[PDB]
């Protein structure tokens, strides 16, 4: 929009082409992480981690 | 954005049924001027004015004239009346009381 | 009538039963719509019909209450009312004659002949033959393509020298205006061994057709004016205009009548004169009279009709073919009705495309017209996501061989099997299957308390959040405070150099017009501006706006 | 409404109409309702509207 | 908020005025239910004066 | 704001006021760009 424009034009930080989607833990519960499963479509290249 | 189409997860987009009604009455509406300028058979004219009598009154009241159509899936579609009354229609349970 | 005893009934006892309902039927009612529709009937006005403390409520009615009575008395007589479309049409197919079994070839002589007469009729006409002499020229002086202009005879350069010898006959019969009869006979001898292309021939119909129009407009101008204004009498109209059609006398001999309807048209005097020489004038424009070319197309009107009529019994007995062909997609998401329509509109295709030159029986073939119309027409509108029909044959070419090797490999097909055995590259065979499948209903009953569907779940990503509303509001205003701690210059630059408080944000030689200053000297200024705002006191505020 | 019309009557030199007073059970005594809205949300809609 | 229009190109009853018992379109022209349906779908003529 | 509720049968000049174009043809949307 306008404004915003020219606060992005002053303290110059980029406009991110990517928005944020990641998966974070529900609001109120707080528990370990006992496990991480990581499942691909067949043909694509795994991540470092999977 | 009354009748919606929307994207769901996958691809598979989701549709309100009024979609599939609008889309019938279109096509035989589009056929019936099709055979009107044809100077076509005036037995199958007539079947086509009855076809599109018929689509316009399930899109205005389905299941009021004959049985409902029908519909994709083995359901009553549900047309404009329909969005109008009952218990789970649009006066009572998101007009009266809402969240 | 018994079911007047019967709604009686269950008004006594404030409701009925499945049971009463079979018993209390007219005995012969056969049909088990009406008899969903008739206890419709009995419902919809109240009582209410169940199948076996049931206090709730009545709902109706003084009104619809005798309304459904009355349907009711009269439905006890409505002995052929199934009231359905798809029945209606069987009945009112099969009411009609299978008379076809090789009157086809007599069908298609009565064409043949009407067709013809149609073919005299405009080859008869002088302007028409000009412009088949003009499109001979054209077409062989490179307007189109070489035989866009007749559709084979019963060779490129004799076919020219045919065409000039026509054209020698023809002008010479414009040359030889009695002596113009037997030349025009002679025309139309010489024009009767060739065959031109439908869609010339079907400008020459239509420019026949914008002939009888205008000259029906221009006999509404004659008449009307007097006819149908000044009352203009009718069968002395009729004696003295159609009889004489071409002299003063029927209109400047008329108005020395006197009569009472003589002493009307003075008025449209002049005007009647113009009609006058726009008759001889469109004479002119097609070459020969008015009654000549009327008539012609009259009986070119009459061979069409003629040969019309017969196509209509065709296609009543192809129509019941038709309802024999279709019935092999009554579950391909499209209704019966509109299949049985579009096998009919290519029943009609068909029928103006059999031949009986190959001795072909006419089923095998209408039956082939009408199998393309009708998956023509179901790969077209049954489904919403319309996907071309290539993408359809693609699909079903997929599933077919999806079928094959389930049966054969046992487990599933896999895009890498099928990319295997199918000859696509393994992706676009993705981005198929993921497009075969069909949008659900946004009125799916959900697995809830409340009744709820898939449409209640579906939430927006289009709306701002009043977070996030509340959130532009406090920086136009951060944005308005720290500008205006800033000269006219910068404020004034920044709000026109961006969109801020203003309409269209102009480029830099705008700003410079407004300010009467070139654009580098307004880079400088806005540049010292944003130096001036970077720093704190001026960027402290606005920077609680950046969460990055 | 034959109250407030036979009133400003009687106030007048007119004779009122002499009414007589019916008795409706409630879901017929709240299926007469001036305000056709409130009528289709609670009734049958189709033979409201 | 903004509506499109489908043009008929042969008219059609609204089933609303033509099932609503009593039919609206019945009771004003004073012509019985099923003489209007028999018009309706073809299956009879109507004289129009 | 507004007043009581007005109601009656639609003129089809009316319904042709109302709407801001035609609907001629029975496409949703495109397969591939879902425009
Ligand atoms: C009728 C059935 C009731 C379950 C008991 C309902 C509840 C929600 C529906 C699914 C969801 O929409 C997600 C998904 C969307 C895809 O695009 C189409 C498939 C899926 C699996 C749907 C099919 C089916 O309709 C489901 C299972
Ligand atoms: C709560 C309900 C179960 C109750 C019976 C579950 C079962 C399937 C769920 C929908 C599907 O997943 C498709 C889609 C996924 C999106 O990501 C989030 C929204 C959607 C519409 C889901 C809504 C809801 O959550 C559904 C109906």
């Amino acid at each position: 929009t306008p404004e915003e424009k020219l606060l992005r034009a002053i303290f110059g930080e980029k406009a991110s082409d990517v928005k944020d989607s990641s998966l974070r833990v529900p609001n109120g519960v707080s528990g370990t992480v006992i496990d991480v499963q990581v499942f691909t479509r067949d043909g694509v290249e795994k991540d470092k981690r999977a | 954005d009354l009748r919606p189409l929307v994207p769901l997860d996958g691809g598979r987009f989701a549709t309100s049924d009024l979609n599939d009604l609008y889309r019938r009455v279109i096509n035989r509406n589009n056929r019936l001027k099709r055979l009107l300028d044809l100077a076509a058979p005036d037995i199958i004219v007539r079947n086509e004015k009855r076809m599109l009598q018929e689509a316009v009154d399930a899109l205005l009241d389905n299941g009021r004239r004959g049985r409902a159509i029908t519909g994709s899936n083995k359901r009553p579609l549900k047309s404009l009346a329909d969005m109008i009354k009952g218990k789970q229609g649009r006066f009572r349970q998101n007009l009266l009381g809402k969240r | 009538s018994q079911l007047k005893l019967l709604v009686t009934r269950g008004k006594e006892q404030g409701y009925l039963t499945y049971a009463e309902v079979n018993d209390h039927l007219p005995e012969d009612i056969v049909d088990s719509d009406q008899i969903e529709d008739i206890i419709q009937m009995i419902n919809d006005m109240g009582i209410q019909v169940m199948e076996e403390l049931m206090l709730a409520e009545n709902t109706a009615d003084e009104d619809a209450a005798e309304a459904a009575a009355q349907v009711l008395s009269s439905v006890e007589s409505e002995i052929g009312r199934t009231t359905d479309p798809v029945r209606m049409y069987m009945r009112e197919m099969g009411t009609v004659e299978l008379l076809t079994r090789e009157g086809e070839i007599d069908i298609a002589k009565r064409i043949e002949d009407g067709i013809n007469q149609v073919q005299c009729s405009v080859a008869e006409y002088p302007e028409a033959i000009t412009y088949l002499l003009e499109q001979y020229d054209r077409v062989e002086a490179e307007e189109a393509r070489l035989s866009d202009l007749i559709t084979g005879f019963v060779d490129p350069e004799l076919a020219r020298e045919k065409f000039a010898e026509l054209r020698a006959q023809y002008v010479v019969t414009r040359d030889t205006i009695a002596t113009a009869q037997e030349e025009i006979l002679k025309l139309s001898e010489v024009f009767k061994q060739f065959r031109l292309v439908p869609k010339q021939f079907d400008y020459l119909v239509n420019s026949m057709r914008v002939m009888m129009d205008r000259v029906r407009t221009q006999e509404r101008l004659i008449m009307k004016l007097c006819v149908e204004q000044c009352k203009m009498p009718k069968k002395n109209f009729i004696t003295l205009f159609t009889g004489n059609e071409t002299s003063d006398t029927w209109f400047n001999a008329a108005i020395a009548m006197n009569k009472p309807w003589s002493e009307k048209l003075h008025d449209v005097s002049e005007e009647v004169h113009r009609a006058l020489q726009k008759l001889q004038q469109i004479e002119e424009e097609t070459g020969l009279t008015i009654e000549q070319v009327k008539d012609i197309n009259r009986r070119m009107s009459i061979g069409e009709a003629k040969a019309r009529r017969a196509k209509k019994e065709m296609v009543e007995a192809n129509l019941r073919l038709v309802i024999s062909i279709a019935k092999k997609y009554t579950n391909r998401g499209l209704q019966f009705l509109d299949l049985i329509q579009e096998g009919n509109i290519g029943l009609m295709k068909a029928v103006d495309k059999f031949e009986y030159r190959r001795g072909y029986k006419f089923s095998t073939y209408a039956t082939w017209w009408i199998r393309q119309a009708i998956t023509r027409s179901i790969a077209d509108q049954a489904r919403t996501i319309r996907i071309p029909v290539h993408m359809i044959e693609t699909i079903n070419k997929l599933n077919r061989i999806s079928r094959q090797m389930l049966q054969e490999m046992g487990r599933e097909p896999t895009p890498e099997e099928l990319a295997e055995r199918m000859l696509m590259p393994e992706d676009k065979i993705r981005k198929v299957l993921k497009i075969a499948k069909e949008p659900i209903s946004m009125e799916t009953p959900i697995g809830d308390d409340e009744d709820s569907h898939l449409g209640d779940f579906i939430e927006d990503t289009t709306l701002e959040l009043p977070l996030d509303s509340a959130t532009t509001e406090s920086l136009r205003a951060a944005t308005h405070d720290v500008l205006a701690g800033l000269t006219a210059r910068e404020a004034k630059v920044l709000r026109m150099r961006f969109g801020i408080d203003m309409n269209t944000d102009y480029t830099l030689e705008e700003v410079g017009k407004q300010f009467d200053v070139t654009r580098e000297r307004i880079r400088q200024i806005e540049a010292k501006a944003l130096r001036k705002l970077r720093h704190p006191s001026r960027s402290e505020v606005l920077r609680s706006f950046l969460d990055d | 409404r034959v109250k407030i019309a036979n009133r400003e009557l009687e106030a007048n030199g007119k004779v009122g109409a002499t009414y007589s007073r019916d008795l409706l059970g409630i879901t017929k005594a709240s299926l007469a309702t001036e305000s056709f809205i409130s009528a289709a949300s609670f009734q049958e809609t189709t033979r409201v509207l | 908020e903004r509506m499109g229009h489908i043009e008929l190109a042969s008219p059609t009853a609204h089933i609303w005025f033509l099932k609503s018992l009593p039919s609206r379109i019945g009771l004003l022209l004073d012509m019985p239910l099923r003489d209007i349906e028999r018009v309706l779908y073809f299956e009879s003529y109507v004289v129009i004066e | 704001e507004f007043d009581a509720i007005k109601i009656a049968l639609a003129s089809p000049d009316m319904i042709r006021s109302w709407s801001f174009g035609e609907v001629k043809k029975p496409e949703t949307i495109n397969y591939r760009t879902f425009k």
